[PDB]
């Protein structure tokens, strides 16, 4: 392999250098923004507790104030 | 940092290829490269 050893080794070295370049060149950067994760709850109305106000008396009418 | 790594690797490989082509020997090129690298470390130390 007197006339074969040189070009093969040249190609091997070129491939190794190209691989290293392709990796390290792309390693830089790649972190421009930060996006936080979202964890919300299910907003549904199943079995809601029911509150009832009742006003009654011997009078005809009344003035009522209540807290919703 | 990344550019220093890239430059060192590419320059070493290219210089090794050129020396191997010119001197037609592998061990001679390896010796040249290794000695230059050692001198490089000493240079960094002195400059620092």
């Amino acid at each position: 392999l007197g006339r074969i050893w040189l070009p093969v080794l040249i190609v091997v070295a070129v491939a190794a250098g190209a691989l290293i370049v392709m990796n390290v060149r792309t390693v830089f950067g790649s972190n421009p923004v930060v996006v936080t994760e979202k964890t919300s709850d299910n907003a549904e109305d199943f079995n809601p507790k029911v509150v009832t106000y009742e006003i009654f008396g011997s009078g005809s009418s009344a003035v009522i104030n209540y807290m919703d | 940092d990344y550019d220093l790594i890239i430059v060192a690797a590419s320059a070493l490989i290219l210089i090794f290829i050129i020396m191997m082509v010119l001197t037609r020997a592998v061990v001679a090129a390896a010796v040249i490269v290794g000695t230059v690298v050692l001198s490089l470390a000493s240079a960094f130390g002195l400059s620092v």
